[PDB]
């Protein structure tokens, strides 16, 4: 499965 | 070129001769960009996030453009709060991370 | 090192005298560790991505080593399904991406 961790506060 | 992480790592794009701005993201599969108008049919998918899954529009073989580079792969649509470029494209434009 | 990007450039790290795996993610503002124990004071947050937002706990100037290098700064800590190291410490490392 397609894995994209992007962050933001 | 060679950009530092002082500041979020954000280039422009020309995905489909249109222009965006995005996130060079190594902590990304795919490239995600936010509710975007591409041609030619698509299928939908899953990907997952830090916080479960969601559902994305997909687009095969679409040429995006990072600072003149060409690169020709998979581009998702959907809901993302910044819009991505992943690994999948990253590679082909042989980018690397030095340290 | 010169990480290449066809797969998840995931490295050792060692925090409160404990190795694990992290995640050198450069489209991570901070740094997100799995549900762990650290010494000190520590303030809540939200932080969010692809899929919501999860309450961590965030600890202040915690010494980490990269896989191999020192780096102190702040690291949160909460249900993340993955440890991630953002750019908070990456660039504490000295950290780039060239392509």
């Amino acid at each position: 499965v397609s894995q994209n961790y992007p962050i933001v506060q | 070129p060679q950009i530092t992480l002082w500041k979020r790592p954000l280039v422009t794009i020309r995905i489909g001769g249109q222009l965006k701005e995005a996130l060079l993201n190594t902590g990304a599969d795919d490239t995600v960009l936010e509710e975007m108008n591409l041609p030619g049919k698509w299928k939908p998918k899953m990907i997952g996030g830090i916080g479960g899954f969601i559902k994305v529009r997909q687009y095969d073989q679409i040429p995006v453009e990072i600072c003149g580079h060409k690169a020709i792969g998979t581009v998702l649509v959907g809901p993302t709060p910044v819009n991505i470029i992943g690994r999948n494209l990253l590679t082909q434009i042989g980018c690397t991370l030095n340290f």
